[PDB]
């Protein structure tokens, strides 16, 4: 009966895991091959990408870690005793 | 199925492949080896995997449990039965839990054997661990006990060590001339000064460590042991676990440009190993592990043991 | 390739035919 | 208690070295070169120079690759955790659990003194002397154990072993230890043969 | 689940330093039988402490126990077996939180003892609705998830 | 004769057992900038030290046993603390009773090989060169669960002999090699995938900064999958692509290489602009449409989910992003689409 | 008036409530050659008898709280003993209260 | 289904600790009489 | 802990200490094993036509 | 709207990569972050300017 004014404070926490933004036209995943990454075979132009992060200030250097999500695909190839040959190929950031 | 599946031939399931060159940085070693696939076999390199032994150094640093070993259940500001020099007058505070028959000169007569009197020995008798068993204040004339001396320096009882420097398991430095010095203290009471010796307290110097506490409360930053350091207050050490990664993270250089990992055939010598150092092997293992199977068991062989805080613990 | 297969009475216990590959990505 | 022969409640499982199995006398099982030491099923091996123990433990690299073999059909393509259907109760993962730890080193440490539960008075002034009783004693400095962390650290030794309760240590009578069948490939070649073999 | 508890071991407390009642001694050396005061190199006032120190027990394993029931059982115990408490004002509409609150109820009802060795819910307890009861994990959690 | 009732000293057994839980657990673990130095005990000059871990003594009156009575809330002080960072890592606590309980320890350990092009490979027949580069730096071969350096702490590691195995499958001969004929075609390559499947690239934030804006430069994005962005932190991050670090003074979890990311709570909003005019995904999709707002500290509009401050645009892609919930309703997703590094499994909203 | 601070005694209850864990879980099933006879108490003869079992007082000091600390270790006395015959064995602490007390 | 008595004998204890003045000490006596000289 | 042999009543007797018996659990066994006589040959129980 | 840090005299600015077809010129005048609010939010409460 004596309680005093209070506000409320609220928050999460959400441990272990990274926050998945899908490149996708509906925010799901329909398959791996996305239907935007598609639009962007056909189009055939090169975009720029820049993204704008509003962080919570921490007293300490800390780093950003972004996955930007490709297909790092291995092709392996045997053809005869010995021999061992692999394709690679990741796209969209080749190398 | 009979046949067509499995050999009859002489054919082994596991190999042991021997390094064929080894070379050695400050920081990191190389391992070649010859993945040798006989006619007729295909390997999974699944089931591939290397056996590493080694010598492991945890440092001084590690601490495997919270708390302490040694005294656990005395209170952290009790002292051991010490010495002090004030302003020069030597102070005792002490214990003597062992009860006696007669006292002489020569210690505490702690039994007979037949007629003749049966004293203790100064190396580990009378035993701090052995008092007396009943509760009720019984009258006591002959009690004895053991005391650390003034050159022993000062600790709580609470973490205190020292190790035991004869086969029964009485505590105290041994010096070479390899006899103990274990010098016998005779007490009476204030009032009474015949004189009959009350308490007898054999005096000792121990090796005494605190390996897994420290001092929370120092009342007196000078050296030598004081009345102000009965005072002191210990607490036990932090726990610190010092253990491999879970799933062997750290040992095998993924995503190092100038630590690339080869598998080529011996005559091409063309790598098939294309690793790049924008990718995150490690955490594309851990991830792939979650998907694929129940990630809270525990599997040694590969430490497949998931970092796991506790949940009462983050969110109160 | 029934002869390779284990049989469940006399018929070869075979898997599916288009259970082949693997999909598998960091969600996708 | 409980009757091990009867409850499944199996709990001796640890105290088995090795198994040399020889059919017909002569013919020793597996044969075929097929372990990292074919003529015998070593368990474990307290020795190990050459360096054939797995799960950090002294289980060997023969013995558990046929126990992750007889259960799970697991080993050939990867030794990983099986499914939890597959991982029963009175299976082998489920209860195997390696463990380890440090003792003092008798031989190597220089100060080692084989003090009996009869001297070892930790918790000195607090606990009752080799009894649940009452207290006895002065608050003193302990002797035991000896420290195995900090700067003043013994020279210690690792014994190594490990308890997998509640199984039985299957063997299976297949060719390649797996699970192809109930009739398995080696006791169809046996099948319709009038072939009387010994076993030791 | 009664299982009784595990208190094999006595559990003791100790004074600050371990030990609070010792007495006043003074060193003695022996004559060159015989006894002569050494109050030279030692003082004459030394506090040791003759025999065990003093101590006190206390059951943690029934006490945990004990607090177990209490908090759990018997205070959720029907209105037919709590009492009014002595002196103190109480409201008089039972269906009050300051009535429940202040009814009451004997820990022998509900003690560290009932029904050792049986797995038995009360029959006191069977018709009293058991999700009015504070560890009610739902609504444990539905109390914290607006705040405190 | 004792005359009335005997002497005694009461005692809260439940209160000092909840005391010592949140001490040993929480205040133990605070930040530095909320402890102090005790008197008269020589203390280590260097932070990232055991020494100096152990003894800066922290005030229990920080946590005690009444603070947020009643309230299911992580402390402000301890949300940006590493939670694995902890002696009750249950992992890390299994790890190093593995090897012992000594500071001496010879260890025999199994390292699985994770390269995702020859981590399931069937190697046909043939004699390969087989070549790996392995680590013996102390802060990165070993974990503490305090993050002391572990190369001024005296920790080393020795690394005597090492072999390679392999099993293999007793495969018929006359079926081995119709197997190895068949797997030896250009149509019946063994094609695989990293399951990260990701260029990862890492943005440097300064200090007690905001505003946090990267750049990709020009590129063909055809292909392109999604994000999955996590704040790190640089003292616990080691420089990957040197071969040894001597900068890095730490040896605790590191959330780069194991899962283990805790600064997701760290996020105000995110904002997506492909070719400095084309905001992302446009289109009117979203609530703020043109921005991913992750949470909100002022909400006057009431767009918020769960009890909490993140709101329902970001509720709606993360659940979509992980399960394919949120156009017909949210409900709670099955146990094994929820694995354990997942968003729902972790979602912990609190007030 | 209370002159300084009040009087006040210790316990170590993390401590003693680990102690008495290990004592009534693993030291009172230690095998029998580890154990001694009680003095000037009677006991039977046969080792099969609960009246032998009880009696036999164990030494705490064989399972105290510092035994194995760090280390995930099942001791080698109690690698024999059958660890169903137990009083935390589950399903018989269940069946023993499924026919009553 | 089987109908019968079991009797568990005197060495039946389905509970760790006493039923009798559990809280009490080990080492307390009742209030009690004896002789002496 | 007796600390005298003597049964009669004396001083020393206010020493003596308590400790509880060790909990035993008598029960049937888990899905009723030794009930029935399996596998005894002269006890091999009977499932025949009348 | 590019921001100029307190006492900062050189302001680089970058448009990576676009068609510039149909451009027809710059106009340009330097403003103030007090004075500037960040519009596309609905409410700001640090913007203490009127």
């Amino acid at each position: 009966k004596t309680a005093v004014d209070s506000i409320t404070q609220k928050k999460f926490l959400c441990d272990r895991t990274l926050w998945r933004i899908p490149f996708s036209s509906n925010f799901m995943s329909m398959g791996a091959l996305t239907d935007l990454g598609q639009n962007l075979l056909y189009a055939n132009s090169a975009h720029a990408l820049d993204m704008t992060f509003e962080v919570d200030p921490m007293d300490e250097p800390t780093l950003l870690y972004v996955l930007f999500e490709v297909f790092d695909v291995v092709r392996v190839h045997r053809p005869h005793r010995g021999v061992i040959e692999t394709v690679y190929l990741r796209t969209p950031f080749s190398a | 199925p009979t046949h067509d599946v499995t050999t009859d031939r002489s054919q082994r399931l596991t190999l042991r492949f021997i390094p064929v060159d080894r070379e050695d940085t400050a920081y990191s070693y190389k391992a070649r080896f010859t993945l040798a696939v006989g006619d007729n076999r295909v390997l999974d390199m699944a089931s591939t995997y290397f056996d590493i032994r080694g010598v492991l150094d945890r440092g001084p640093t590690f601490k495997p449990y919270s708390g302490t070993a040694y005294n656990a259940l005395a209170p952290k500001g009790a002292p051991n039965p010490c010495e002090w020099d004030e302003a020069q007058k030597t102070h005792v505070f002490g214990q003597a839990p062992y009860s006696g028959i007669n006292i002489t000169k020569e210690g505490i007569q702690i039994g007979v054997e037949g007629q003749t009197p049966k004293y203790a020995d100064k190396t580990f008798q009378p035993e701090p661990q052995i008092g007396e068993s009943q509760w009720y204040e019984t009258e006591i004339n002959h009690a004895a006990g053991r005391v650390l001396k003034k050159t022993t320096p000062m600790k709580p009882c609470y973490g205190s060590y020292a190790k035991p420097t004869n086969e029964n398991g009485g505590q105290g430095i041994l010096v070479k001339q390899l006899e103990s010095q274990v010098e016998m203290q005779f007490f009476s009471t204030t009032e009474a000064t015949n004189l009959t010796p009350k308490v007898v307290l054999y005096s000792e110097d121990v090796d005494i460590e605190t390996p897994d506490t420290h001092i929370s409360y120092m009342p007196t930053i000078k050296e030598g042991n004081s009345r102000e350091l009965m005072g002191q207050q210990s607490m036990p050490n932090r726990p610190n676990y010092i253990a491999f990664r879970d799933n062997f993270i750290g040992l095998m250089y993924y995503n190092s440009t100038g630590n690339m990992g080869v598998l080529a055939g011996q005559a091409s010598q063309l790598n098939a190993v294309v690793d790049l150092q924008d990718r995150n092997t490690e955490l594309s293992y851990q991830l792939l592990l979650d998907s694929i199977g129940d990630r809270t068991r525990y599997f040694s062989m590969w430490n497949q043991a998931v970092d796991s805080y506790d949940p009462d613990v983050r969110i109160i | 390739f029934a002869s390779l297969a284990p049989r469940h009475g006399s018929r070869p216990f075979m898997g599916n035919w288009q259970d082949i590959g693997t999909s598998n990505m960091s969600g996708g | 208690g409980s009757i091990p022969y009867l409850d499944g409640t199996f709990y001796l499982n640890h105290t088995f070295k090795k198994v040399a199995i020889t059919f017909d006398s002569s013919v020793s099982w597996p044969g075929n070169d097929r372990l990292l030491t074919p003529n015998e099923f070593e368990i474990k091996r307290s020795v190990d120079g050459e360096g054939y123990n797995v799960a950090q433990c002294n289980m060997t690299k023969d013995w558990f690759l046929v126990q992750m073999l007889a259960n799970y059909n697991i080993g050939y393509q990867g030794f990983y955790i099986p499914e939890s259907y597959k991982d029963r109760m009175y299976s082998f993962f489920r209860n195997f659990q390696p463990m380890s730890r440090q003792v003092v080193d008798d031989t190597k440490y220089k100060d080692y003194q084989q003090v009996g539960i009869l001297h070892q008075h930790n918790n000195s002034g607090f606990v009752g002397y080799l009894a649940p009783t009452m207290r006895e004693g002065q608050a003193y400095p302990a002797n035991f154990p000896y420290p195995l962390i900090g700067k003043t650290a013994v020279d210690s030794i690792t014994q190594k072993k490990f308890l997998c309760d509640r199984t039985l240590w299957r063997i299976p009578f297949s060719s390649n230890f797996m699970s192809m069948g109930a009739l398995t490939d080696l006791g169809q070649n046996l099948l319709y043969a009038n072939s009387a073999h010994a076993l030791d | 689940e009664n299982h009784g508890t595990e208190d094999e071991l006595p559990n003791y407390c100790f004074p600050l330093g371990g030990v609070i009642n010792t007495e006043t001694l003074t060193k003695v050396k022996p004559k060159t039988n015989g006894w002569e005061k050494d109050a030279t190199e030692f003082s004459d006032k030394n506090e040791i402490r003759v025999g065990n120190n003093f101590a006190m027990e206390i059951n943690l394993n029934a006490n945990l126990w004990r607090n177990f029931l209490y908090s759990n059982i018997a205070l959720y115990l029907p209105d037919k077996l709590k009492y009014s408490p002595s002196n103190v004002k109480i409201s008089d509409n039972p269906n009050t939180y300051d009535y429940m609150n202040k009814r009451v109820v004997a820990p022998g009802l509900v003690d560290c003892y009932i029904n050792l060795g049986a797995r038995w819910s009360l029959d006191y307890m069977d018709n009293v609705n058991p999700f009015n009861h504070h560890r009610n994990a739902g609504l444990r959690y539905r109390s914290m998830l607006l705040g405190n | 004769i004792r005359v009335g009732n005997n002497f005694a000293m009461e005692i809260n057994l439940n209160a000092n057992l909840w005391r010592n839980f949140l001490y040993s657990n929480i205040a133990l673990y605070l930040p530095d900038k909320l402890k102090y130095s005790p008197s008269n005990v020589k203390i280590s000059d260097n932070p990232n030290t055991y020494d100096y871990m152990n003894k800066r003594v922290v005030a229990p009156g920080l946590v005690d046993c009444y603070i947020n009575l009643g309230a299911r809330w992580s402390l402000d002080y301890m949300d940006n603390v590493n939670p694995f960072n902890h002696h009750r890592n249950a992992g890390l606590r299994y790890r190093s009773m593995l090897l012992g309980n000594g500071r001496y320890v010879p260890f025999h350990i199994q390292v699985p090989q994770k390269f995702f092009a020859i981590k399931n490979l069937l190697l046909l027949p043939g004699s390969y060169t087989y070549e790996w580069n392995f680590r013996k730096d102390v802060n990165m071969v070993l974990q503490s669960s305090l993050g002391n350096d572990l190369r001024v702490d005296g920790a080393s590691i020795k690394f005597d002999s090492i072999c390679l195995y392999a099993t293999f499958f007793p495969m018929a001969h006359n079926t081995a090699s119709t197997l190895e004929a068949m797997l030896r075609n250009d149509t019946n390559d063994q094609s695989f995938n990293d399951y990260l499947s990701a260029a990862n690239m890492l943005y440097p934030i300064p200090a007690n900064a905001t505003n946090v804006p990267i750049s990709i430069p020009s590129r063909n994005w055809a292909a392109f999958r999604g994000w999955a962005f996590t704040r790190l932190k640089t003292k616990e991050t080691p420089s990957l692509g040197s071969g040894y670090d001597p900068y890095y003074t730490y040896s605790g979890s590191i959330p780069y290489l194991d899962g283990t990311f805790y600064l997701n709570h760290t996020f105000k909003k995110v904002a997506i602009t492909f070719d400095s005019s084309v905001s992302w995904p446009g289109n009117d999709r979203l609530l703020t449409p043109n921005e991913f707002e992750i949470k909100r500290s002022v909400d006057g509009e009431g767009y918020n989910v769960a009890q909490c401050n993140m709101t329902k645009d970001w509720f709606l892609v993360q659940m979509l992003a992980n399960y394919n919930i949120g156009y017909q309703g949210f409900y709670i997703p099955e146990s094994y689409k929820d694995r354990m590094y997942s968003f729902f499994r972790n979602f912990q909203p609190m007030s």
